[PDB]
């Protein structure tokens, strides 16, 4: 009241009365040592209140990061950094939403400055000083919602390298608009939309894949490469080269920026699997196989055609029996040993695969 | 304070399995509202098809209209809590206070009759006993057919056992740890025969 | 022997029991929040639903309003209004809906519902701000209950105050009021 | 009497909303006293009212020049704290009895809200919504 030098941020509401407050002029002579005695009477309180077990336990941290904002304000910045190491992220889970945004984005901007900040550790292993700063950066992101004004942490971070995980759920959703559909020869493609409301400018991304697992394990993906992410709500196409047909429940999507990865996995068990069926189309190389036409008695075969074959650079096609009793083999592509695959390798218009019945199966 | 008639909200109350069916084989008589026809199928028949459906369909329908329970019990007792204001403690002083507030608020402001005497283990499971439980006092079928009765009760005692799982949920415990089982164990002991001639029993344990 | 009004005020001030507003809110609430639930939000058909719920309930209740009131068989409109508007709603849950909106040659009119006890408290999302009555089981009631005193009768919402208009409205226009059966022997 | 910020929180030590009646960087400093005020409730420096099973209004501390109070929900571990202008204040009976009657009709929106039959399950962002729509009406 008496001086007006402000403490970090915390004001009163300005009343015109005023108070001679002159007596005690000797512990804030200059603007200096103010500081420090602010600091003293704050460790004291600490101190008294950390000696009174776990049961008050809040207010210490609030006075830890009143200690912290204190250090940047005195531009030391060295413990500062270190001392928001222990609540470097706590404000965040339980929705204390403007305690989080000042804690954080103070401990980002103490990094920014110092010259060197090359290692840190929290609780453990030594975590790489950009490697937290850039989950810290990522964090303000989702966590400060102002719209337009969140390009200064744009702007500060892109003119500032580990593969790193992220969830990416709080910055993008994305649900499935209609289903697969036949795009081109070979590929099936199905569109999807996702909402970008977490970045403020446009993202080039690397890689998009969605994969969808069969009840049987085995995973397809649908890809989509150096896709232009614009500000607002898109829509795409997702290419998959490599198909299987039927059932199929979807697992994951991902994101693939330059440097980062953002995963959404679902949850499991959601009965609304998607079906994979076959398009058929007149210019779309396939393979088709069943039993053959002419035979002789006794003497099985199958026939493998090649439809659309043409010219092709090279195609490996691989023919594998399934066990049924669960350890019986009921078929064999040798008349002496016991095999359970072939393996052609080079282009075809028709071809015979032998075939030698094991015991009884029709 | 306002008040409506009892009849229309015991109706009400109890065309829920009605519901409980109609709903289902929605998701599985015709006349014109204005313009376009909409399909009616009488209660009585919802029931009597609810009897005979099949095990996995009637499965379905007792968990909906014990989800419907559930919502009463979860809206109606905050609201009794500010009303009434029990010496009740959040999570767990004793389940006996939580029982005999039930007992004495719930049931009063449901129903028109206080539940009767309630056993007590003092460790695990409590049994609320009541006599010729209000909403079912004029259902009947024949003079012989006594069996298919009480069989086709069963799923209208879904609504207070959702209603209490839902009054120990916001209090404390959540639908994990409680399960709730209503049944017609129960005898007519020595009170005056009613119409209906069984009781009904309330299973319900907590860990 | 005695007015509407009178009738209707004598019947429910000692010869009813009562049971709170709050807890009929929830019930229906409770109703509604699931139908609303399982239809995945499908909005058009679940005013058709509680239509059928209305028909069905409402064709019950007729029987205990006629055996409380004892009252003659209505014939036209013109008391049709004053029997549902001055002793109906007041028996079971105690409102007196206006009459409004006669048309030409007195074959419609409008009920506005100055409080409706099934919305005391209701705030509707953005999705049902234009889609969804909420209060469909009253006019399934009435075309229920008016079914069974021998005439046919197409009824419907006009307005709602939950939608954000000015007030409440069903329109109760009447069709035919079909005749009485013989049983003739061949 | 005009309150500088309100705040609710649930026995998880959830805020559910911190709403206020709208400088820049008040929210920041009403949100710490919101947390600081949090952990006060289990403590026994301050005794509770567990008498006559009525909820009950205390005065719980001032800093930064901010009268806060505070309410406990024994039956349902809701928390309800509001704050105050020291200015605004003349210390008088009945003011104290105005300040009980708004932390009444706190709890009758925040009831009224949460039984909407159409809240889904847990959408927190309607509520927030509805609450802070009924507030903007209240206070104001
Ligand atoms: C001549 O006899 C006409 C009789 C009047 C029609 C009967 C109206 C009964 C239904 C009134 C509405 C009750 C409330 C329904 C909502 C639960």
């Amino acid at each position: 009241a008496t001086s007006g030098y402000r403490l970090m941020d915390k004001n009163y509401p300005n009343s015109d009365v005023k108070y001679k407050f002159d007596l005690l002029k000797e512990t804030f002579v200059d603007e200096t040592v103010f500081q420090e005695n602010f600091l003293t009477l704050t460790k004291e309180i600490l101190s008294l209140f950390n000696k009174c077990e776990g049961k008050r336990q809040r207010i210490v941290d609030i006075l830890s990061i009143e200690i912290g904002l204190l250090y940047y304000q005195g531009k030391k910045y060295e413990e500062a950094v270190s001392l928001f190491l222990s609540c470097y992220e706590y404000y965040t889970q339980t929705n204390w939403n403007s305690i989080g945004l000042k804690i954080l984005q103070v401990f980002i901007d103490s990094l920014s400055h110092c010259p060197k900040l090359d290692v840190l550790q929290i609780d453990g292993e030594s975590v790489s000083a950009s490697a937290v700063l850039t989950n810290a950066f990522l964090n303000i992101l989702k966590l400060c919602k102002d719209n337009d004004s969140k390009e200064i942490w744009w702007k500060k971070f892109m003119d500032l390298n580990i593969h790193l995980m992220y969830p990416l759920d709080g910055l993008f959703e994305v649900t499935l608009n209609s289903k697969v559909h036949l795009a081109r020869a070979n590929v099936s493609a199905i569109e999807v939309n996702l909402k970008s409301y977490g970045f403020p400018e446009d993202i080039s991304t690397k890689t998009m894949r969605l994969s969808l697992k069969n009840m049987g394990g085995d995973v397809i993906v649908f890809g989509a490469s150096d896709f232009l992410l614009k500000k607002g709500e898109n829509k795409l196409i997702l290419e998959c080269r490599d198909i299987m047909y039927g059932e199929f429940s979807l697992l994951s999507f991902e994101i693939i920026v330059e440097g980062i990865t953002f995963v959404k996995e679902f949850p499991e068990n959601q009965d609304e699997f998607i079906v994979v069926p076959e398009i058929y189309c007149k210019e779309s190389t396939k393979v088709l196989v069943k039993q053959a036409h002419n035979l002789n008695l006794g003497e099985y075969a199958l026939e493998l055609k090649s439809v659309q074959s043409d010219a092709l650079e090279s195609l490996q096609v691989e023919v594998e029996v399934q066990k049924n009793n669960m350890k019986n083999l009921p078929v064999s592509f040798s008349m002496d040993e016991i095999q359970a695959r072939k393996r052609y390798n080079t282009p075809f218009e028709n071809v015979r695969l032998e075939y030698y019945l094991l015991d009884q199966i029709t | 304070l306002p008040k409506v008639s009892q009849s229309v909200y015991q109706m009400l109350l109890n065309e829920m399995v009605p519901l409980a069916m109609g709903i289902e084989r929605q998701i599985s008589r015709l006349k014109i509202e204005e313009h376009h026809t909409v399909d009616i199928i009488r209660s009585h028949n919802l029931i009597h098809e609810l009897y005979k459906a099949d095990e996995e369909e009637k499965e379905k329908v007792l968990a909906r209209l014990r989800n419907i329970g559930f919502q009463i019990g979860l809206k109606l007792s905050e609201l009794l809590i500010f009303s009434n204001n029990p010496n009740l403690k959040f999570k767990e002083m004793d389940l006996l206070l939580i029982m005999k507030f039930i007992c004495r608020d719930v049931w009063k402001q449901i129903f028109g009759k206080q539940i009767d005497n309630l056993k007590t283990n003092h460790r695990g499971t409590f049994y609320l006993l009541d006599y010729d439980y209000r909403p079912i006092q004029s259902f009947s079928l024949e003079e012989d057919a006594k069996n298919e009765e009480l069989k086709m009760i069963e799923p209208f005692l879904e609504i207070p056992v959702g209603i209490i799982r839902g009054v120990l949920s916001s209090l404390g415990y959540s639908s994990e740890e409680v399960i709730c089982l209503a049944s017609f164990i129960d005898r007519p002991t020595d009170r005056p025969k009613t119409a209906f001639p069984k009781g009904v029993s309330f299973h319900v344990q907590v860990t | 022997s005695r007015s509407l009004k009178a009738m209707g005020e004598e019947i429910w001030k000692n010869k009813t029991e009562k049971i709170n507003t709050e807890l009929f809110t929830l019930t229906y609430g409770s109703i509604v929040a699931q139908l609303c639930q399982d239809y995945e939000r499908d909005f058009n058909k679940v005013n058709d639903h509680l239509y059928s719920m209305g028909y069905n309930i409402g064709c019950r209740l007729i029987e205990d309003f006629l055996a409380r009131t004892a009252l003659p068989r209505c014939e036209n409109l013109v008391k049709t209004s004053e029997v549902l508007s001055k002793c109906a709603f007041k028996i079971f849950l105690n409102i007196t809906p206006n009459i409004t909106n006669w048309s030409h040659n007195k074959d419609t009119f409008s009920l506005i519902l100055d409080e409706n006890p099934l919305a005391d408290f209701v705030e509707l999302p953005m999705d049902a701000m234009k889609s969804l009555w909420y209060s469909n089981i009253l006019c399934g009631v009435l075309k229920g209950s008016l079914e069974m005193v021998q005439l046919d009768c197409d009824v419907w919402f006009v307005s709602d105050i939950l939608r954000g208009d000015s007030q409440t409205e069903i329109k109760v226009k009447l069709n035919r009021i079909l005749k009485d059966e013989i049983p003739i022997g061949e | 009497l005009r309150p500088c910020f309100v705040s609710l929180i649930d026995e998880s030590d959830k805020p559910i909303l911190i709403y206020v009646p709208n400088e820049m960087n008040d929210v920041l400093k009403y949100n710490v006293l919101s947390n600081i005020s949090l952990d006060y409730f289990e403590s026994a420096l301050v005794e509770w009212h567990s008498l006559d099973s009525k909820p009950l209004l205390k005065s719980i501390f001032q800093l930064e020049g901010v009268s806060v109070f505070a309410m406990l929900i024994k039956q349902t571990g809701l928390k309800i704290v509001i704050g105050f202008e020291q200015k605004s204040l003349s210390g008088a009976d009945d003011e104290f009895e105005a300040i009980n009657q708004i932390f009444e009709t706190v709890r009758k929106i925040y009831i009224r809200v949460k039984c909407n039959p159409l809240l889904v399950s847990g959408d927190e962002k309607s509520i927030i919504k509805s609450l802070e729509r009924k507030f903007d009406e209240l206070f104001i």
